[PDB]
RNA sequence: GCGGAUUUAACUCAGUUGGGAGAGCGCGGAGGUCCUGUGUUCGAUCCACAGAAUUCGCACCA
């Protein structure tokens, strides 16, 4: 039971880090902009079985995102990530959504505000309204402290399996 | 080239390939956008269905769309037109759009962009022709396609959400007016017929899409087209069809939110005769959430209409206020709905209503009629506030449910606080009986299933008097009679509550005891149980995991605030079982190898540190003779020191020995963090013996920085305890810590220094001199390093902050002379520029950095000796007049201050001449500096906004 | 729909980029939780975050 999950967000929001954290457990402190797309088969366990997620880590950099929307083809789910430290990475969250749905008619989209470990916050909590205007699941998360790091996958898995009881 | 692209894309879409192949591919496709010719290749593919892959056509379609974005009308009206006829010939055929969804969706996207560049003038027939085709080929699949194009056009012209450019907006408003002035009447007529047609045919799919277009577009189109008799009738009907019920309530709403003149909504709002729908509105929560949202929509409107003083006709005020009081039943019915999604869909209406309500009670007293309403509102709000008496509490601190609940409580409280505003006595009484009532009922239940009711009782209590902390919260400022707070608190402290097993209950109890400890300032005879409570097996020795740690902090806060007397000895005795430290090395997420950090981060040691601090507060505010107090003092410092010596002498490398040493130093540091600053106190001797012990451990483990933080910390506490009795060894401390200095501790270091610079001001001067040279070049080096990641940028800003604040301290405490001691001569120039650089960065960097830059001028006000304070002073000019070209007032406000201080010239001869010379503005600036602190600021802000505009 | 200001004794206004805070007026003295809550620090009125009250724009509906 493998599902295609495209991960998209603005550049520097921590998409790749998020991935590494779950693939190896390591937290990369240096920023190396992803180029094109990197794809890793992150997997998981559940009361009912093993769900695999083929994650398509996309680049959110205008410079290195060749085939920008192409990668969303036949995607089965997705995560839209933004940086709580960087304001504009939220101001653009609509787009990422708009684009994603243009290719994938109706898929379970999870909106994630990353970097919540850093105290100060440029994207204040009163501005985060997109998920409630687009009926989208949201999660304040952190690739550094692992804060809520499994919420996004669990939710999706619980939908792609239609089994709310899934864990 | 075609078959190539088809491969490239195919290459990129297969992650089962070598990177080498992807590179070429990924760049080939991206080359298409960059290239002047690239798109010609996609122009040929997108239409080709018999020979190309959807996967390919997609990437070509997308390309083409991005390409259509950047072509200026006038300069490319040939290519834009060229790609249109192509898309249109394609769209006309109707035989490939029933390909996969992405291929139809992406088509829509291109067309709309095309439309966006040609419609006003170049594409006159866009709606006539497109519609004529959609109608000609009579099939839903096609109507849907059309419907979505309309939604897409709205996405690009009605969505407030996307980047709000002033241009795109002026460019967007044109397309709106064009559509308005040309084919709006028919766009709506077209849609209508479809709603009507597919409606009778029971084709709910398309009717849905229709209802959306109406929802989306109502925001910005002639309302009249939408609110005619025949179309409305069709809607009200949809309000009774399971399949269409919701879309209908969503569009119904939009019609209601369409913005207009207050007298204008009233009619519309009236004409919709929506109350009957409300009257009926069964178990479908999604729907109820829709109805709620509609009621809320209508509610928020009417309240805003009733507050405008514009049209004074009470006719308006009568029907408007009549319709509002009419909505009240509903507002309560849904506010109380068990489903939390539903109730919240009305908060905004409640929010505004209440506001309007206390604006009206500021004039006259509320009507018996309303006093009930509020009372009935509280009845609801109270219901939402309680835990569900069905699902047992989750011991999961990560349960999204508990997080969503706490959010609603945070809101449900402001509703109570506003109600309070409208009538504090109505709220007061009502809450007292709610808390009393709830506790009464709790006693009639098996402990296992009574907690929800108690947790709610102690919750309201906990909040009832938040902020109300003056002796007036407890007793009437005139009769001196008790306050409903005093009465609620009393009840609770006297209630059995404290004997209940449940966590939420026990915690919340201690929280209440801490928060309102001042209450007990009067009833001093009641303190022993509160102290014995924390102490006993429920409060501090609790067998619950979350409570035990959290308990120790509260007891410390409680004791800290409840100092007088007679509970000293027993409290100290009971703490005993809890003071021996046992931190074990543990594995972590970031530590395959247990780290002092990981080991400790998983212990309750940080929390336990409060006990040590407590035990020190008990011993300084307790009825214990100098002998007895000094006895406990030296009995604990010798046991800790002792745990350090045994740990130090064994293998210093062991994490266990390291941990052991760290904690022993931390506990002693927190023990001293409870004693009062340096009269001869008993503890002094005992704390001075401990000071020597730091060096002992600093000598052997000074290598490890963890121990170093623990040292910079503990010694600062002891210095704030001993004071001058340590001053002679301060330099030996400073010196050691310096060499093991790192980059991670450049900030723990700076504060340790000013911490001391404060305790002994003049004394620390000479030490700082010999040390500034080291601290400076380190800071200079880590701040010059452009960050390679978030954490880096984070570590930098913090440094930036303390660095400036350090230098501000130096100057404000009288240290400037040290910067000049030859040890730091080569360092003056860059220090100033350092600060000058932080000011031109982008506010925290500019308001405080610009401020430091100013004091630096006042302290060095004469060319006498400072050979780089003129050019520096003068160099600050471009900052004061060019920075703000590319929060901002504090930025500009202090930018002026620098101007002023300098001002108490070189600008006339030298500055204006370099920059484009503004004769008018150049003399108004000198007039401001010369003849206007307050006045000059004004000139300056208005001045620049002007210079900039 | 975005975006900013404001909120210090009875009164009335000052003022610091965190070291405990005041002049006029008003009963030799007296009188403030420096809007609230939470956090970060050895410590905050002055920092971070969350919120309230008062309020000024800009955009959309036009
Ligand atoms: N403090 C903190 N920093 C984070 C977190 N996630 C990411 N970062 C920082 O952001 C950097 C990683 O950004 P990336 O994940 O590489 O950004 P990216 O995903 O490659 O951006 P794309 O290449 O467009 O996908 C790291 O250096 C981290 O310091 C987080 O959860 N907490
Ligand atoms: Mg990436």
């Amino acid at each position: 039971p493998t599902f295609k999950l495209v991960l998209v967000g603005d550049g520097g929001t921590g998409k790749t880090t998020f991935v590494k954290r779950h693939l190896t457990g390591e937290f990369e402190k240096k920023y190396i902009a992803t180029i094109g797309v990197e794809v890793h088969p992150l997997s998981f366990y559940t009361n009912f079985g093993e769900i695999k997620f083929d994650v398509w880590d996309t680049a959110g950099l205008e410079k290195f995102g060749g085939l920008r929307d192409g990668y969303y083809i036949n995607a089965q789910c997705a995560i839209i990530m933004f940086d709580v430290t960087s304001r504009i990475t939220y101001k653009n969250v609509p787009n990422w959504h708009r684009d994603l749905v243009r290719v994938c008619e109706n898929i379970p989209i999870v909106l994630c505000g990353n970097k919540v470990d850093v105290k100060e916050r440029k994207v204040k909590a009163k501005t985060i309204t997109f998920h409630r205007k687009k009926n989208l699941q949201y999660y304040d998360i952190s690739a550094k402290s692992n804060y809520n790091f499994e919420k996004p996958f669990l939710w999706l898995a619980r939908k792609l399996a239609g089994n709310p009881q899934l864990e | 080239s075609a078959q190539d692209v088809e491969n490239a894309v195919e290459a990129a879409l297969d992650p089962s390939v070598g990177p080498i192949i992807k590179q070429q591919a990924t760049d080939f496709i991206g080359s298409l956008r960059s290239s002047s010719t690239g798109w010609k290749i996609c122009h040929e593919i997108f239409s080709e269905k018999t020979k190309y892959k959807p996967s390919t056509r997609l990437i070509c379609l997308q390309t083409l769309s991005e390409k259509v974005r950047e072509w200026n009308n006038e300069s490319n009206l040939l290519e834009l037109q060229m790609i249109r006829d192509s898309v249109w010939s394609y769209i006309k055929e109707l035989s490939f759009l029933d390909e996969p969804a992405y291929i139809s969706n992406a088509v829509q996207h291109l067309l709309t962009l095309l439309f966006l560049q040609l419609y006003p003038s170049n594409w006159n027939d866009f709606f006539a022709s497109l519609q004529g085709v959609i109608a000609a080929s009579s099939q839903s699949e096609f109507s849907n396609f059309y419907l979505k194009v309309l939604l897409s056009i709205g996405d690009e012209i009605a969505d407030s959400l996307v980047l709000k450019t002033d241009v795109q907006i002026q460019k967007d408003n044109l397309v709106k007016d064009a559509i308005r002035a040309n084919d709006m009447s028919d766009i709506v007529s077209f849609v209508y017929e479809m709603m009507l047609a597919y409606s009778n045919a029971k084709n709910y799919g398309t009717v849905g899409l229709c209802l959306q277009v109406y929802a989306q577009w109502v925001s910005w189109i002639n309302i009249n087209l939408i609110v005619n008799e025949p179309c409305m009738n069709l809607l009200y009907s949809f309000l009774q069809i399971e399949e269409l019920r919701c879309a209908a309530c969503e569009t119904m709403t939009e019609i209601v939110n369409k913005k207009m003149k207050p007298l204008e909504k009233l009619n519309l709002l009236n004409i919709l005769n929506l109350n009957l729908f409300f009257s009926k509105s069964s178990t479908d929560p999604n729907f109820d959430e829709h109805v709620a949202k509609l009621i809320n929509a209508q509610g928020v409107e009417l309240v805003a209409i009733k507050s405008d003083p514009s049209e004074l006709s009470p006719e308006l005020k009568e029907n408007c206020s009549f319709q509002l009081y009419n909505l009240f039943p509903y507002l309560i019915r849904y506010l109380s709905d068990d489903y939390d999604e539903t109730s919240t869909a009305v908060f905004p209406f409640l929010s505004d209503l209440l506001v309007s309500l206390r604006k009206e009670s500021s004039s006259k007293e509320l009507s018996a009629s309303l006093k009930e309403f509020l009372k009935s509102l509280l009845e609801a709000i109270i219901k939402k506030m309680k835990y569900d008496e069905s699902q047992e509490w989750d011991d999961d601190p990560d349960s999204e449910e508990e997080a969503e609940f706490q959010e609603m409580r945070k809101k449900l409280k402001i509703f109570q606080d506003t109600i309070n505003s409208i009538d504090s006595s109505l709220f007061s009484s009502y809450m007292y009986s709610a808390i009393t009532s709830s506790l009464s009922t709790a006693a009639t239940l098996s402990p296992e299933n009574s907690w929800q009711l108690i947790e709610f009782a102690l919750y309201e209590t906990y909040i009832f008097g938040e902020g109300l902390r003056g002796p007036d919260a407890f007793f009437n400022e005139v009769d001196k009679s008790p306050t409903v707070l005093s009465q609620i608190l009393a009840l609770v402290t006297t209630s059995q509550v404290c004997r209940h097993p449940h966590p939420l209950v026990q915690l919340l109890y201690m929280e209440i005891l801490v928060r309102y400890a001042s209450f007990f300032d009067y009833e001093s005879a009641a303190i022993p149980a509160l102290i014995e409570y924390f102490v006993g097996p429920r409060g501090i020795h609790n067998t619950n995991e979350r409570v035990r740690p959290r308990a120790w902090y509260l007891f410390y806060r409680f004791v800290k605030s409840i100092k007088k007397v007679n509970y000293t000895e027993s409290s100290l005795a009971m703490l005993g079982d809890l003071l021996n430290i046992s931190v074990s090395p543990v594995t972590d997420m970031d530590a395959p190898v247990p780290t002092l950090n990981s080991s400790i981060r998983n212990s309750d040691f940080n929390s336990q540190l409060y006990l040590f601090e407590t035990v020190g507060v008990l011993i300084s505010s307790g009825n214990l003779t100098p002998e007895e107090q000094a006895l406990y003092c030296d009995s604990l410092i010798n046991a800790l020191i002792g745990k350090a010596n045994a740990a130090l002498s064994s293998d210093l490398s062991a994490l266990e020995n390291i941990i052991s040493v760290y904690c022993s130093l931390m506990a002693i540091g927190n023990f001293a963090k409870g004693f009062p600053a340096r009269e001869e106190v008993a503890w002094l001797a005992s704390f001075n013996k401990a000071s020597d012990e730091i060096f002992l451990i600093l000598d052997r483990m000074g290598f490890n920085e963890d121990i170093r933080g623990a040292v910079r910390f503990t010694s600062g506490r002891i210095i704030n305890v001993v004071g001058p009795d340590m001053l002679p060894k301060v330099p030996q401390l400073i010196s050691i810590l310096l060499n093991s200095i790192d980059m991670n501790e450049l900030v723990d270091v700076l504060s340790f220094i000013s911490q001391l610079i404060h305790i002994y001001k003049d004394n620390m001067m000479e030490i700082t001199n010999r040390m500034l040279p080291t601290l400076l070049m380190r800071i200079f080096s880590s701040l010059s390093a452009a960050p390679q990641g978030t954490d880096d940028a984070v570590k930098q800003n913090d440094l930036r902050k303390s660095y400036i604040s350090f230098i501000l301290q130096l100057l404000n405490k009288g240290f400037g002379s040290i910067l000049f001691t030859e040890e730091n001569q080569v360092y003056f120039d860059p220090l100033i520029n350092s600060i000058l650089h932080f000011a031109n960065l982008v506010p925290a960097t500019q308001k405080s950095s610009i401020a430091l830059v100013s004091k630096m001028v006042s302290l060095w006000g004469g060319k006498d000796g400072i050979a780089g304070f003129e050019n520096f002073t003068l160099s600050l000019t471009p900052l004061c007049f060019e920075m703000p070209v590319n929060q901002s007032l504090v930025v500009l406000g202090e930018l002026a201050g620098l101007q002023k201080i300098i001002l108490e010239s070189y600008l006339v001869t030298v500055y204006f001449p370099t920059v484009n010379f503004p004769d008018v503005m150049a003399s108004e600036y000198l007039q401001a500096l010369s003849n206007l602190s307050r006045s000059f600021k004004q000139f300056f802000q208005k001045f620049i906004q002007a210079l900039k505009s």
